[PDB]
C-alpha cells in the first residue's frame, strides 16, 4: 500500500486564500 | 540556513518528549 | 501512524498537509524545505494504475497545523501551487523507484513558531546517520490502524501523530518483500522480536522521515514515506525514498542560483 478521509473537515474561509 | 532549528525547541534550548530516544541510538 | 503518540505543539514545523480542493479531503503529508518549496512523494500526485493524476489547480497546501480537521485560525497558513515537478524517472509501473516530487508555492510563506523548514542532508550527514539501528522520526495525520470496523469509531487521529523507528539492514528489507528494492529506498521499523512497534499508514504518504544531527543539533529530512505492505504487520517494514540520493535532481530543479 480502506480510508480516504473526506467528510469531517471544517470549511476554509476565502479570507484565507492567496 | 536557519533550517532544522525549531522555534519552540532548539531555539529555546528545550527538548521534546522523545528526541533523546533518537540521540541514544546514534551509536 | 500506527502505535504512535500525540505530537507536541511545534514539534514538527516543517510538516505540510496536502489537501484536495474538492471534495475536501486529506491526500498526503509533505515537508517544507524553504519559503517557496514543498517536498512530497510522487505517488501522492501521480499513479496511473488508479487514474490518479493531480494538477496544481486540484490542491491546496496547509502549513503550520496540529489538528487534522479544524481550520486553525491565526496559526495555519494556506498556499496554492504554482507548479509541480515529478521526477522524470519515477517508476510507477513497477516498484515506485524515485518516488519524489517538488511543489513550488505561488507566494513565499512567512515563518513563525509553527512554520519552519527542515534541512536537506549533505553527503557527510547522510553518511554518518543512515546506519542500521539509528532511529529516525515519522509524522502524519494518517490512519491509526490498518483496518477498523466502520461506524465503530475512527481510525483517524484528531491531532498530528509521531513515531520513532530504527533504520533496518538492507538484506532484511529485501527479504521481507517480493518487490524489487533499489538503492533509492531504505526501510525502517522494528523486527518481530524487538518488542516495540509502529509504522506509517494510509494518509501518511509523502510525509518526512527525519533525524537530528548530534553534530550540529539540526533536523534533517532523510526520507519520504513511500510504501509498505499493510501497516505495522510483523515481519514487514515501511519503505522510504532516499532523499540524499535524489538531491542533485532536487537542486537541479530549484536552480536557486
Amino acid at each position: 500500500x480502506g480510508g480516504g478521509g473526506n467528510g469531517d473537515y471544517e470549511p476554509i474561509p476565502e479570507e484565507a486564500a492567496x | 540556513a536557519d533550517c532544522g532549528l525549531r522555534p519552540l525547541f532548539e531555539k529555546k534550548s528545550l527538548e521534546d518528549k522523545t528526541e533523546r530516544e533518537l540521540l541514544e541510538s546514534y551509536i | 501512524i500506527v502505535e504512535g503518540s500525540d505530537a507536541e505543539i511545534g514539534m514538527s514545523p516543517w510538516q505540510v498537509m496536502l489537501f484536495r480542493k474538492s471534495p475536501q479531503e486529506l491526500l498526503c503529508g509533505a515537508s517544507l524545505i524553504s519559503d517557496r518549496w514543498v517536498l512530497t512523494a510522487a505517488h501522492c500526485l501521480l499513479y496511473p494504475p488508479w487514474d490518479k493524476n493531480f494538477t496544481e489547480n486540484d490542491l491546496l497546501v496547509r502549513i503550520g497545523k496540529h489538528s487534522r480537521t479544524r481550520y486553525e485560525r491565526n496559526i495555519e497558513k494556506i498556499s496554492m501551487l504554482e507548479k509541480i515537478y515529478i521526477h522524470p524517472r519515477y517508476n510507477w509501473r513497477e516498484n515506485l523507484d524515485r518516488d519524489i516530487a517538488l511543489m513550488k508555492l505561488k507566494k513565499p510563506v512567512a515563518f513563525s513558531d509553527y512554520i519552519h523548514p527542515v534541512c536537506l542532508p549533505d553527503r557527510e550527514t547522510a553518511a554518518s546517520l543512515l546506519q542500521a539501528g539509528y532511529k529516525g522520526r515519522v509524522t502524519g495525520w494518517g490512519n491509526l490502524k490498518e483496518t477498523w470496523t466502520a461506524n465503530v469509531g475512527k481510525g483517524q487521529p484528531s491531532v498530528l501523530q509521531v513515531v520513532n523507528l530504527p533504520i533496518v539492514e538492507r538484506p532484511v528489507c529485501k527479504d521481507s518483500t517480493r518487490i524489487r528494492i533499489t538503492d533509492n529506498m531504505f526501510c525502517a521499523g522494528y523486527k518481530p522480536d524487538e518488542g516495540k512497534r509502529g509504522d506509517a499508514c494510509e494518509g501518511d504518504s509523502g510525509g518526512p522521515f527525519v533525524m537530528k544531527s548530534p553534530f550540529n543539533n539540526r533536523w534533517y529530512q532523510m526520507g519520504i514515506v513511500s510504501w509498505g505492505e499493510g501497516c505495522d504487520r510483523d515481519g514487514k517494514y515501511g519503505f522510504y525514498t532516499h532523499v540524499f540520493r535524489l538531491k542533485k535532481w532536487i537542486q537541479k530543479v530549484i536552480d536557486q542560483f
